[PDB]
């Protein structure tokens, strides 16, 4: 019972995008698809809902309208069709298999749940090129912390090494946050010794694949 | 707002004590309540915080397992329970109320405190 | 949905409660689901008091009032992550605001590090200035930036760790932003870190 | 006062239809002979009813010795019983479709309820016999009506030929056959009928020219016989042209009847239901008239056999509780089915015309030796005997 | 699949008994052969009973015991009573028929819309 997403790249505000749910195994005439978001750090949010006909299909204020959901009983398959996409709508939908006749059934002691959920894409709306970070030393001035700010890249990922990985601890890469810019943004840091800082090299190494970038930084007192 | 501690005195070394802090003009059913002690010189350090109800107790490392703070939110007072006493601590203690709802620390209202003296 | 607990505090084998808050929907029955960091969220009780075919019987339901809850009797140490609670409606579900379990450890207050911004992103015409909280539980923490005194407000933003592995510990990086041209208006850059580990304010500062 | 009679009993009912449920205008013609035998039988009764001053039962008495007398009244006592385990599903039937309450209720309630009858006597009769009158043709009327196109030459020319070997190697054609007959010939109407033409105002003895009364009473009988004959005839070709020749072959028993008519498009929708109540109203009065009329039959046949006598409350009671045992019997063992429960019907019917030689023997040996005998006793005779085979035969294929 | 309406579920503490009862929607002439499916949350739709025609009363071989299907001739409804419930009967319990109109119309399927039951202290 192996539900697949998939469709799932980068888009210009307002544009229009498809998500295919592949199904498999079970008779897909017999259960619903439901389409659950989830921000990036918080909550759920459901949003869509599709029988095996499309003469049932309910929806969700927040895309109310701006959304068509259809089925494709012929590879089991589930589309969603996103148009007008909105800045926030960042995030990170899936799949997941439930009832079919899901309404008919709630009620004051009884709800079916969400039994086989998939993996989740990645949609992103931006209007954001790719670009490689700058990279700056945090500068250290009986532990001392030092670090680099890996700032204004896009899209995620970037991973940051120190001293080519022969320093793992103590080192925090925090998580990035999105700029007024529409840019990532993120600190590395790592604390050591204050007596290492006169005869100890610390290099952060950082990588932002998309951009192919990659930089050494040296963190001098 | 007005704290008053109680309970302090000479106790010997593995003895028991009980501290109250008594509360007044402020509702402390709302607000973590936390103690703290200061031996002379040193720095006033924290012993431990009572949440609002549910939301958990948290201790210092060096009372761990021998203290217990509980609360009595209906008589606005709260109390640390002092088990298996040692020489260390020896302190004024305090009880402060803290402010910010939402756990950060706005200690703004402290007792006058009370003296424990754990020797024979 | 309102679930009541937010950051429900516990340690190993114990026992803890979670308690989802109707918020006077059709009341059809909750279905507890869990969902650890960046995976799939598993199904773990439907109809607010069975049990899915193949789940550890630690779990539990209960119907009190209308107030649906959920009671782990012993805490595993494997059982660390976010609990959603599902209300069903009349045309559409939704899921509630989720609370989060976590590992119990005795207070550790924050060390304060700041960090100016360097001339190679000055001569860029932008300074980050980054005010470092390392180790610290619980999470909550306020981070204030001072310019020559003055509080700062809209020119900061703040991230925070993930919950340490090994030591249960936070960590936050606030990192305050100015044009090349106000951050050399003023000498004195501060920040000044609270928590309810530290009994007074902390303030990390720099002269420009 | 006016017109008031009825002449469908849910034994004859449920026969003929289901005899035209399964295999169509075959058994057609068997329904006329049977009749016709009837038709002379009442006649010989109705001779010997009026002369010799006796009653069929005093008449075997005086052919016979005590303990053969008590295997023939044991014999009588069967077959009234069978009469009244049909009428008593009728009404358990009956009430089960109108209302809605399950079977055993219907069965008990039928049983220890005789005091309606007390009751409406108290009440009043032209007005019940004028209305159950009413509404038995008027549900034949219905059935009439909703016979449509179908083939004459096919009704007829198997009415005609008598296929032989069709009516005799079915034995399932055997069991439906024995059915119609002893569904139209009745032993216990043979009884009554010797008792009650002894009271018609003909000079007992003093008038060797009575038999002015033999002919008007037999011109009646014959009436009386013919019409039943019509009504058999009908729901026979009923079941045929609302069952035949379709998938699963549907048994056709009551309940299906009950259906068919309301599910029956042409019929529109509410008119459906409403022949359908007015149906089960139909079955339930035909229950009620077919038991009344039985019991003095079962005390006839007591006094004349064991020459002992007892009130009417006391025989009607008891013969229907000793009927309602099978009947819980066979629902709580089978757990309620209606295919079940129809069965026990017909068997009850079928072991009926089983029992019947064992009083239709005497009857024609009474009429060999006194005053008044029949010049063609061989129609008897040869009914008689192609009976005994028919009968042997049906218990043998078990 | 519609036209046919279950009814009769409803919370119920281990051990208790209750009767559901397949229907139709308006004026059916037969229910050929009935079937009682089961599509607990985490499973698939297994299958509980099978009434033929005439009587077969088939069951499954873990419910054999407890579950006494039935019919009912006479307003057509099959039935289906369990009795000493178990916290793993816990399921959506559908119904099947094999209606057919009128007395000459050939059969034809119908499946429900099926009825919850719950099982718990």
């Amino acid at each position: 019972v192996q539900l697949v997403e998939s469709g799932g790249g980068l888009v210009q505000p307002g544009g229009s995008l498809r998500l295919s749910c592949a199904a498999s195994g079970f008779n897909f005439s017999y259960y619903s698809i439901h389409w659950v978001r989830q921000a990036p750090g918080k909550g759920l949010e459901w949003v869509a809902y599709i029988s095996s006909s499309s003469s049932y299909t309910s929806y969700a204020d927040s895309v109310k309208g701006r959304f068509t959901i259809s089925a494709d009983t012929s590879k089991n398959t589930a589309y969603l069709q996103m148009n007008s996409l909105r800045a926030e709508d960042t995030a990170v939908y899936y799949c997941a298999r439930g009832y079919q006749y899901w309404q008919y059934h709630a009620s004051w002691y009884w709800n079916g749940g969400l039994d086989y959920w998939g993996q989740g894409t990645l949609v992103t709306v931006s209007s954001a090129s790719t670009k490689g970070p700058s990279v700056f030393p945090l500068a250290p001035s009986g532990t001392a912390a030092l670090g680099c700010l890996v700032k204004d890249y896009f899209p995620e990922p970037v991973t940051v090494s120190w001293n080519s990985g022969a320093l793992t601890s103590g080192v925090h890469t925090f998580p990035a946050v999105l700029q007024s810019s529409g840019l990532y943004s993120l600190s590395s840091v790592v604390t050591v010794p204050s007596s290492s800082l006169g005869t100890q090299t610390y290099i952060c190494n950082v990588n932002h694949k998309p951009s192919n970038t990659k930089v050494d930084k040296k963190v001098e007192p | 707002v007005q704290l008053q501690e109680s309970g302090g005195g000479l106790v010997q070394p593995g003895g028991s004590l009980r501290l109250s802090c008594a509360a007044s003009g402020r509702t402390i059913s709302r607000y973590a309540m936390s103690w703290f002690r200061q031996a002379p010189g040193k720095e006033r350090e924290f012993v431990a915080v009572a949440r609002r109800s549910g939301d958990g107790a948290f201790y210092a490392d060096s009372v761990q397992g021998r203290f217990t703070v509980s609360r009595d939110d209906a008589k606005n007072t709260v109390y640390l329970q002092m088990n298996s006493l040692k020489p260390e601590d020896t302190a004024v203690y305090y009880c402060a109320i803290d402010s910010d709802t939402f756990y950060s620390g706005s200690y703004d209202y402290w007792g006058q405190g009370t003296q424990v003296t754990v020797s024979s | 949905m309102t679930q009541s607990p937010s950051s429900l505090s516990a340690s190993v084998g114990d026992r803890v409660t979670i308690t989802c808050r109707a918020s006077q929907s059709v009341s059809s029955a909750v279905a507890w689901y869990q969902q650890k960091p960046g995976k799939a969220p598993k199904l773990l009780i439907y109809s607010a008091s069975s049990l899915y075919s193949g789940v550890p019987s630690r779990f539990s339901g209960s119907r009190s009032g209308t107030d649906f809850t959920l009671t782990i009797s012993s805490l595993q140490p494997e059982d660390f992550a976010t609990y959603y609670c599902q209300q069903s409606s009349s045309s559409l579900i939704t899921f509630g605001q989720g609370t989060k379990v976590e590992i119990k450890r005795t207070v550790a207050a924050p060390s304060v590090f700041i960090f100016p911004p360097s001339d190679s992103q000055l001569k860029s015409g932008t300074a980050s200035v980054v005010c470092l909280l390392n180790n610290f539980y619980p999470r909550e923490a306020k981070v204030q930036w001072k310019v020559d005194n003055a509080l700062q407000s809209g020119n900061s933003q703040e991230s925070v760790t993930e919950q340490d592995s090994k030591d249960s510990t936070y960590s936050l990086s606030s990192t305050l932003t100015l044009s090349k041209a106000d951050y050399e208006k003023h000498k004195v850059y501060a920040c000044e870190v609270t928590h309810q580990g530290l009994s007074s304010p902390v303030t990390k500062s720099f002269n420009r | 006062m006016s017109v008031a009679v009825g002449y469908m009993d849910p034994g004859n009912w449920i026969t003929s239809m289901q005899g035209g449920a399964q295999y169509g205008y075959t058994l057609l013609f068997v329904i006329l002979i049977s009749s016709l035998a009837a038709m002379l039988l009442q006649s010989m009764t109705v001779r010997l009813g009026i002369a010799t001053g006796k009653d069929l039962a005093q008449m075997t008495r005086h052919f016979l010795s005590k303990p053969v007398a008590i295997i023939f009244w044991i014999i009588a006592e069967l077959a009234i019983i069978a009469t009244d385990i049909a009428e008593v599903i009728g009404s358990a039937i009956a009430l089960d479709l109108i209302f809605g309450i399950p079977l055993i209720v219907g069965a008990l309630i039928t049983v220890f309820d005789v005091f309606l009858l007390l009751f409406i006597m108290r009440f009043g009769f032209r007005k019940i016999e004028a209305i159950v009158g009413t509404l038995i043709f008027t549900v034949l009327a219905i059935f009439v009506f909703e016979v449509f196109i179908s083939s004459p030459q096919l009704t007829d020319i198997l009415n005609g030929f008598v296929p032989h070997k069709e009516i005799v190697t079915n034995q399932g054609i055997l069991y439906i056959a024995l059915g119609i007959i002893g569904a139209t010939i009745m032993p216990h109407n043979l009884y009554l009928h010797s008792s009650i033409v002894q009271s018609r105002k003909y000079d007992r003895h003093d008038n060797q020219e009575k038999a002015q009364a033999i002919k008007y009473a037999t011109i009646d009988s014959n009436l009386q016989l013919s019409i039943a004959f019509v009504v058999n005839c009908l729901l026979l070709t009923l079941g045929a042209a609302l069952f035949f020749g379709t998938k699963t072959n549907d048994l056709g028993g009551f309940y299906d009847l009950y259906h068919a008519l309301k599910t029956e498009p042409v019929l529109g929708a509410t008119l459906g239901g409403i022949m359908s109540t007015l149906f089960a109203v139909a079955l339930l009065a035909s229950g009620q008239n077919s038991t009344i009329t039985g019991t003095l039959a079962g005390q006839i046949v007591m006094e004349g056999f064991l020459r002992l006598s007892i009130p009417n409350w006391l025989r009607r009671l008891i013969t229907r509780a000793l009927a309602v045992i099978p009947v819980i019997i066979c629902l709580i063992i089978f757990k309620g089915n209606s295919e079940k429960i129809e069965q026990l019907l017909v068997f009850s019917q079928v072991f009926l015309s089983i029992a019947l030689p064992f009083s239709l023997i005497p009857l024609q040996l009474a009429t060999s030796n006194k005053k008044l005998m029949g010049p063609f006793i061989n129609k008897t005779w040869v009914n008689i005997i192609s009976w005994t085979l028919i009968v042997i035969l049906s218990g043998l294929n078990v | 699949q519609r036209q046919l309406v279950e009814s009769g579920g409803g919370l119920v503490q281990p051990g208790g008994s209750l009767r559901l009862s397949c229907a139709a929607s308006r004026s059916i002439f037969s229910i050929d052969t009935a079937g009682w499916f089961r599509q607990a949350p985490g499973k698939e739709r297994e299958g509980v009973a099978t009434i033929t025609r005439d009587g077969n009363a088939n069951y499954a071989d873990s419910v054999k015991g407890r579950f006494t299907i039935s019919r009912d001739r006479a307003r057509n409804t099959v039935y289906l009573q369990m009795n000493s419930l178990e916290p793993e009967d816990t399921a959506v319990y559908y119904c099947n028929a094999a209606i057919r109109t009128t007395v000459r119309t050939s059969a034809q399927e119908y499946w429900g819309k099926g009825t919850p039951v719950t099982v718990s202290s």
